[PDB]
RNA sequence: GGUGCAUGGUUGUCGUCAGCUCGUGUCGUGAGAUGUUGGGUUAAGUCCCGCAACGAGCGCAACCCUUAUCGUUAGUUACA
RNA sequence: UAUUAAUCUAGAGUGUGGUAGGGAGUUUUGGAAUUUCAUGUGGAGCGGUGAAAUGCGUAGAUAUAUGAAGGAACACCAGUGGCGAAGGCGAAAACUUAGGCCAUUACUGACGCUUAGGCUUGAAAGUGUGGGGAGCAAAUAGGAUUAGAUACCCUAGUAGUCCACACCGUAAACGAUAGAUACUAGCUGUCGGGGCGAUCCCCUCGGUAGUGAAGUUAACACAUUAAGUAUCUCGCCUGGGUAGUACAUUCGCAAGAAUGAAACUCAAACGGAAUUGACGGGGACCCGCACAAGUGGUGGAGCAUGUUGCUUAAUUCGAC
């Protein structure tokens, strides 16, 4: 389930679709694989880089819900 | 990785929590290497595409 | 087909060498034909374990033999429903010099029967008017009334 | 002592211990698995972990306490029984928190076991 | 590898009418014979009335209901420090090895005429003093006390 | 008298284990495979479905000896 | 075959539009977590394997919870992966940014490719200098199974591991697959581009992979990225130990490395793959007084039996 290609919007960035990157982040604060994202994953490793962004930003904790 | 649920509920939500964490975290008392950490990780990736798909 | 022309037809396994190898099979299906022959003449001169074992065997060889044991003989020709549904009847046919005519499917190869028919079997519509017209074609060839090959529109038998 | 606190466990590949401490930081009672008669293959096992749990949880109902606070800090495989065996000893469980020292992919362990 | 077997139990003995008497008769079989063990139990019920007086049939059924076993226990070993793990059998080895355990522990002993030492031995086996009793509150508490293996099962 | 480092004849052994195979044929450039393996069943390849397969033999069992119900040939020296 | 001139690009590459990636190096920040430090508590353990042991510990150890210093790398994200000259890269960010990708009609206009020479890099170890040893750990110290054992394991601990100038310029440097050019299905699956639509299920061309057609190979197996198709070029293997030992060239302060022999011997090489078995401290399947149980018997004891080491006038031989 995308949700980049989906909207279209192709611009990734820190903060303008969060809802959207943590779309495949469970409330784990840990994001799904590939093979269970299983979208176009340009925007699976943008969530990546994005995520990761926001555990150094604190949005999420490391480990932690 | 807090789980409140109910009086026992929560310790059977946390099951599968404490399974992960205990899997993830195993990995800090034998000898591993960065290039052997990208093969298990293919071949986990390999597992999950065969068994799970 | 059969019961509107009267032919020789393997509808059990078609066993891995029918052809090739029938001088082993020809005396396998005159022992059955023969081990029946004496059941026929036979009534209860023994102990009714070795009728059981007898009747075992009968079926032992008849679940194997149960598609090809009409014919004695060679065949001539023979048709084929899916080129890899039927891998021993093309390769036993291969092996000799008869023509093959099989139902080839987009996941089949089209360069192993003699010759290719786009004929779906997943679809049935295909496979149903090509089995019609091939009884059709030895009906007419035998000088009896034939059902097909002359309608615009066969019998609609769809498979569900 | 006070009616709150919490229990916390720890779990090595040959030792478990658990404990039972004031919110503040300042234990009231703890024991470990080679307190009893199991000292080596034996305190590997979840039994040693299940009774020394059930042991503090005894003596700190004793000492006073009630619904507790639960830290478990380790990688063990009893790290989920020992919540059972509090949940049933009496000083049964509400929520769970983690205090384990899991790490960030990070610098050399000990050599490898085999 | 053998699996369940049609194991036999014979007629039970007909001067008492029980099923485990004529089990325990031919379990402290000595030269083979039943009119041997006959008498003897006979004559331990004889001594039974004639000192520990007791009734023979609610003694006997109390100590066949009450020697009986809880569990067994398998040896296990991997690498070493071998260990037991919990198993269920059925009754019918459970009073089999009751009958082992009276034949074991009465066939051999001094004090002399063997009517009233076997006649004490089972009296004792059957008001729960241990002779017999002893291993099954034994096999109960052994369970909890090796249960660190005893999870180990597979 | 010996060399079972010639052996025969005879066996034991795995093991009464459920295995050993073979002819028809085909594939693999080749050793090799296939039929038997797997899964069902009395210990049991007694037996069956299946397949590059078809059948057939050896082991095995049903078949043989003893125990064995009734009847049948016939009755003493068993019986009495 | 090669040269001559220019427009055509169509490979060399380039432009416009977009473009994925942990590329690399340098720089910036952060603490989840451990240790020191601070608050404490507490009783008798902690440390850990195959059982345990070395070791820490009543002076307070282990534990218990966070916080400053410290430095390591940054759970999931992590892709039948991307990128990357193989080598290697995973917290996040910035600078240079190499190259990957198409829409590439357009563009100098054969410019091109390999390439011994040469240049560079090639992991990591280790090591010269400046740091921490918080954590790990070679060497080291102890316990432990091997007949010892340095080898499995566990605990600690110096250099070092981690950083920068870096060096050794060596590999299991693996796709065990040298590059560049032109072409070759389908399918399986990860990814990029343009195009047009909700994203997968859309097309095209490519990067990294596989089954597999034709094709190739000794078979295994390559197969669109070939080991194919043909070309071009370079280096190597024309047997193994001999053999990285002889001489000898070169790099290095350091630890050590690149090219490179023989006499002598074997018909072979720890030659390769496939190919039928049993074993496996690898198992699946199928069964047996094969195992438990009691009955016993022997090993414990007496004779009865025959033998064996010994002893005889022979203690007949074999069955081991």
């Amino acid at each position: 389930y995308c949700r980049f290609c989906a909207i279209g919007q192709l611009r990734i960035d820190l903060i303008d679709d969060l809802e959207a990157l943590k779309r495949f982040l469970s409330p784990y604060a840990k994001i799904n694989p590939r093979r269970i994202t299983g979208n176009c994953q340009m925007h699976q490793r943008h969530v990546a880089k994005a995520l990761k962004r926001a555990r150094y930003l604190a949005l999420v904790p490391f480990v932690k819900d | 990785e807090v789980k409140n649920d109910d009086l026992e509920l929560a310790l059977k939500k946390f099951k599968r929590v404490s399974l992960e964490i205990r899997r993830l975290a195993q990995r800090h008392e034998y000898h591993l290497r960065k290039g052997m950490r990208l093969r298990e990780k293919r071949k986990i990736a390999q597992k999950k595409r065969r068994k799970f798909r | 087909i059969a019961k509107r022309v009267d032919v020789a037809f393997i509808t059990q396994r078609w066993l891995g060498g029918t052809l090739t190898n029938f001088k082993t099979l020809s005396i396998s299906i005159n022992k059955l034909n023969k081990l029946v022959e004496k059941q026929a003449e036979n009534a209860a001169d023994l102990t009714k374990k070795e009728n059981l074992m007898l009747s075992r065997e009968i079926e032992r060889l008849e679940k194997f033999f149960g598609g090809v044991k009409s014919l004695k003989r060679l065949p001539n020709l023979l048709i084929v429903d899916d080129p890899v549904y039927e891998k021993n009847a093309v390769a036993e046919a291969n092996i000799l010099r008869i023509p093959v005519v099989a139902l080839c499917n987009t996941n089949t190869n089209p360069e192993l029967v003699d010759f290719i028919i786009p004929a779906n079997n997943h679809q049935p519509q295909s496979t149903c008017l090509l089995m019609n017209l091939l009884a059709d074609a030895v009906a007419e060839a035998k000088a009896m009334p034939t059902m097909f090959a002359y309608k615009p529109d066969e019998e609609i038998q769809i498979e569900i | 002592n006070v009616s709150s606190g919490i229990i916390h466990v720890s779990c090595s590949p040959n030792n478990t211990i658990v404990s039972a401490s004031d919110p503040g930081g300042n234990v009231l009672c703890w024991a470990s698995s080679g307190t009893m008669g199991f000292k080596g293959s034996r305190k590997k096992t979840p039994y040693s972990a299940g009774i020394a749990a059930d042991k503090v949880a005894k003596t700190v109902k004793e000492m006073g306490m009630a619904t507790v606070k639960l830290f478990v800090k380790g990688t063990g495989r009893g790290k989920d029984t020992a919540i059972r065996s509090f949940a049933n000893a009496g000083l049964s469980i509400t929520e769970i928190n983690e205090k384990t020292p899991i790490p960030h992919n990070g610098c050399k362990p000990p050599k490898r076991p085999r | 590898r053998k699996n369940r077997a049609p194991k036999r139990t014979v007629l039970p003995d007909p001067v008492f009418n029980n099923t485990l008497v004529t089990r325990i008769i031919n379990v402290i079989m000595e030269d083979g014979k039943k009119g041997l063990a006959q008498r003897i139990l006979y004559g331990a019920f004889d001594l039974i009335e004639q000192r520990t007086k007791e009734k023979p049939l609610t003694v006997f059924e109390r100590a066949v209901g009450n020697v009986m076993p809880r569990l067994e226990l398998r040896v296990r070993r991997i690498a070493g420090s071998n260990y037991q793990v919990p198993t269920e059998v059925p009754q019918d080895r459970k009073i089999a090895l009751a009958l082992r355990w009276i034949a074991m522990f009465a066939r051999k002993r001094h004090e002399k005429t063997m009517l009233e030492k076997i006649a004490n031995e089972i009296i004792d086996a059957s008001n729960n003093t241990g002779a017999a009793i002893k291993k099954k509150d034994d096999t109960h508490k052994m369970a909890e006390a090796n249960k660190a293996f005893a999870h180990m099962r597979w």
